[PDB]
């Protein structure tokens, strides 16, 4: 099985006679869908991996200055010039200070001074444009009607056997059919990048942190900047943003960087939507996929089974989930061969009257072999009631209160 | 995640032994620190050290504290042990194994996936 | 010091419960730690047994049955490693392991455990 | 020769980051290195059940550390009355062709 | 007020409260951080694996 | 600044042939218009194939569908795939971009031989 | 679009060599950028340049800093290029070519139309 031990889980029917059920997958929430006759599945959308992109813009937030020089020139005797100013690795500023007979002229006034330096960068930001044209969100599937994950070992496992595969959808490949085998064939014809991760989002990234950023947020952002094309020493542009220059006492002008701005820009996207884990592919913490499940050749597994005889026993203790349901796993200990295994809820032991309801559609063992264990959950009433499977020859009860 | 062992044959003692692991189906850098244990001749397993996936960090045994050095490098996805000064007794069985260090989970906090293993003497020549 | 002692050898006819202990050091509180359990057969390079730190939180290999179980006795601190079912197929060397303060790995001598005939 | 006052760390990394983690009835998790100063600590729950190794299901007890260490520090010092040495310039007037001094 | 190598002055009622990591003397080895939590984030939802 | 290219390459009747190039170091191979040639021995190259994104790409006069292109920017190298191969498309490809200063650089010629 | 190219076979060592192109077909003050591509047989691909049908703007290899120097004659509709002081080594079969790079719809930046190929060999016996 699979979507038992996470909060985030809903439950959705399917109408009788209909094989439309649309429902919504995001990451960290699990969806379970059941109908009236047709196989309970899980379905849960794993990971949302966004690959091969392209830069648009980078920007500077670590900026080392260097080569301070300067040119000035006398009130009287007009603008001072630098030939670093026609220099795209320079910062320039022209200004006014004191000058006169203590300085070096022969007139009291404000002359002209410029004063340059090589900018230089020594850690940036590349923001990244992500086309709809490439990402890859992963949903996995689980079919009720196994113990845990049988010769598989893992949890994922496979995609080799029933009750387990993983369906890739992707935007200009929308809809999957699910190929379970046995159960059929879940048809889900998704609703992806509609449904959320809109054009507004880069892929940001700095300082292997990665983030989603909107349209015009970071297109302003006042840092040195470099356009999507990348060469050796690149051409830095609005450098001033970074290097400040402004005036002192007199008679000179003193230039600063403006150190770091790792965490200034840290705290500026709040809330924003974060991508941080790596591995050469994006891979996102946010999802609201919109998918629409195709019930039509799908079927049952256990309906051409007799029921099963040689009557089980426990393995674990009956656990309560999160929202209420029951869960027991049980070894049959017994080879009836493929047999389907009676689950009901009794409130009495008079006769076995359906009181709540079920989760599991039709538990069914899965080996001929000897001992087999299989798990199933159930729907319990509210109050008093018990747990009985097997045959009317022991049977086994458990006395369960729920809210 | 199936890690293969792969180093040479034999060192002569007191020279630098290298050995190097190459994990083959799960991208480090990730998390889930990765470590080096060995097996003398047949006695118990001995640790020697782990290096962390994510940040780089290296955390070695007490006793074999200024002869090792572990290397990692994600753009092959491997990672290295480096034996400087290796005596006689030092001859044993390797291994590479996982190790989960921050999960919620605490099975993964144990040696989960192991290497193959390679054996290494420390005689001299023939 | 934290080192953990168990011994050499052990050994029970197939079918019968084998209860392989796992005394920890003085300075540990088996009641709070998370106990690993390490099976080697005899060259194919050790894998996880058998995770335990209570009936409730507990966590088995990959393939290995409920036939092996866990326990913890804190009179005199010391894990067990049960195993039920005993199958000629279960004589290997097994392992303990525990972590310190700072959270090195101790791990122990360890029984070679033989099932007999 | 001013002295300090309070000095703020505007540039930290961390390190030996650790977690324990145990199931719900189980209590509340621990670390070692939690009471130890330079760390920083946080409990809170998961979601736990039977696939992560369980018997019951429900919130879990988790508590991650990592060791704080600062990398850049900011100093603020106290200006006391003990060292202030204004300087004041004089230049009259009547002679001195050129210049300030 | 000095933080890399630049200096200036600063009105100690907000020095006072600036929101960072700090401690009062000139401890030079290893000094005990007061409020170390507020360069440290811990995003934590409730899934699994608080980072 | 040069392109690398691989020398040999064979592949079955029906599948699908990847033709790799490879920018140097100082290239970013996202931001770069590629374009491919086919070329063989007797006739100048024609041109086969630009591709710069699956949302700007352009085919050849008189050439199939089944040539597609694509990027992988983690390893910084440009594709050539053609799906389904037929007799008649063995020859020798090449790739070419244009860098800071408007310069054509080539690659080493890609021997693409059909089983 | 036809490009005629035509030229002698053999230049001797140390000497300007040149070659000639028509574009019979298409007028050459119209904008598309006229150019040279060099390679011996087996050996790849190299450019020699490209001249302008509106301006008369050229530009070449960088390994051929002075020896290159492509000529034009917009009224006859014939361009021309004159490799200065030939090495023994630039032994290869040339080739005539039109591109594009004033922005029409990027594929055409690539030289779309070739010409033949003229063989030429530096030799002395």
């Amino acid at each position: 099985i699979r979507c038992i031990g996470v909060s985030n889980r809903d439950f959705v029917e399917g109408m009788s006679g209909g094989t439309w059920v649309d429902v919504v997958l995001e990451h960290g929430g699990c969806v379970t869908v059941m109908a009236q006759d047709k196989p309970t599945v899980d379905i849960e959308l794993v990971t949302t991996t966004v690959s091969n992109m392209a830069e648009v813009r980078s920007y500077c937030y670590e900026a080392s200055i260097s080569d301070m020089a300067s040119d000035s020139r006398c009130p009287t005797q007009g603008e001072a010039y630098l030939d670093k100013q026609s220099d795209t690795q320079y910062v320039c500023k022209r200004t006014l200070v004191d000058r006169g007979w203590g300085n070096g002229c022969g007139l009291f006034g404000k002359g002209s001074l410029v004063t340059c330096a090589k900018f230089a960068c020594s850690k940036k930001m590349t923001g990244k444009s992500i086309q709809p044209e490439n990402l890859e969100y992963r949903i996995m599937l689980s079919v009720h009607g196994s113990q845990h994950s049988g010769m598989i070992v893992n949890d994922t496992g496979h995609e080799t056997d029933e009750n387990r595969a993983k369906v890739e959808i992707t935007p200009n490949s929308p809809r999957a059919e699910a190929t379970l085998g046995g159960f059929g064939s879940l048809g889900l014809d998704c609703e992806p990048r509609t449904g959320l991760d809109f054009s507004d989002l880069y892929y940001l990234t700095m300082n292997n942190k990665h983030w989603l950023v909107h349209k015009e947020w970071f297109h302003d952002i006042p840092l040195p900047w470099h356009a999507g094309a990348d060469t050796g020493t690149p051409h830095w542009n609005n450098k001033e943003a970074l290097v400040e220059f402004k005036d002192a006492h007199a008679k000179r002008q003193t230039v600063v960087v403006l150190g770091s701005q790792e965490g200034a820009v840290h705290t500026a996207l709040a809330g924003a939507l974060e991508a941080e884990m790596d591995g050469a592919k994006g891979r996102l913490s946010s999802g609201h996929l919109k998918c629409r499940l195709k019930m039509d050749k799908l079927r049952l597994k256990g309906v051409s089974y007799s029921l099963c005889t040689a009557a089980f026993t426990f393995t674990k203790i009956p656990a309560e989930t999160l929202h209420g349901t029951v869960t027991v796993e049980v070894q049959y200990a017994g080879t009836d061969g493929p047999c389907k295994v009676p689950a009901q809820m009794a409130v009495d032991m008079q006769t076995l009257t359906p009181v709540g309801r079920l989760i599991t559609a039709n538990p069914v063992i899965t080996e001929s072999t000897e001992n087999s264990k299989m798990m199933l959950e159930l729907d319990p009433p509210f109050g008093d009631s018990y747990i009985v499977i097997g045959v009317g020859e022991k049977k086994i009860t458990h006395h369960w209160h729920r809210s | 995640v199936q890690l293969q062992e792969s180093g040479p044959g034999l060192v002569k003692p007191s020279e630098t032994l290298s050995l190097t692991c190459a994990v083959s189906g799960y991208s480090i850098s990730s998390g889930y620190y990765w470590g080096w244990i060995r097996q003398p001749p047949g006695k118990g397993l001995e640790y020697i050290g782990y290096i962390s996936g994510s940040s780089g960090s290296t955390y070695y045994n007490p006793s074999l504290k200024s002869r090792v050095t572990i290397s990692k490098d994600t753009s092959k996805n491997q990672f290295s042990l480096k034996l400087s000064s290796v005596t006689a007794a030092d001859t044993a069985v390797y291994y590479c194994a996982r190790r989960d260090r921050v999960g919620s989970y605490p099975y993964y906090y144990g040696l989960d996936s192991w290497g193959q293993g390679v054996l290494v003497t420390v005689s001299s020549a023939s | 010091q934290s080192v953990l002692t168990q011994p050499p050898s052990l050994s029970a006819s197939p079918g019968a419960s084998a209860r392989l202990p796992c005394t920890l050091s003085s300075d540990l509180s088996v009641g709070s730690k998370n106990m690993y359990w390490y099976q080697q057969k005899p060259g194919s390079a050790p894998r996880l047994f058998l995770y335990y730190y209570s009936d409730s939180d507990k966590q088995l290999g990959p393939g290995v049955p409920n036939r092996v179980s866990g326990s913890k006795e804190t009179s005199s601190n010391t894990a067990f490693l049960l195993i039920s079912g005993l199958q000629p197929e279960d004589e290997a060397d097994y392992y303990c392991q525990v972590y310190d303060g700072s959270a090195n790995d101790v791990f122990g001598s360890g029984t070679k455990l033989t099932v007999l005939g």
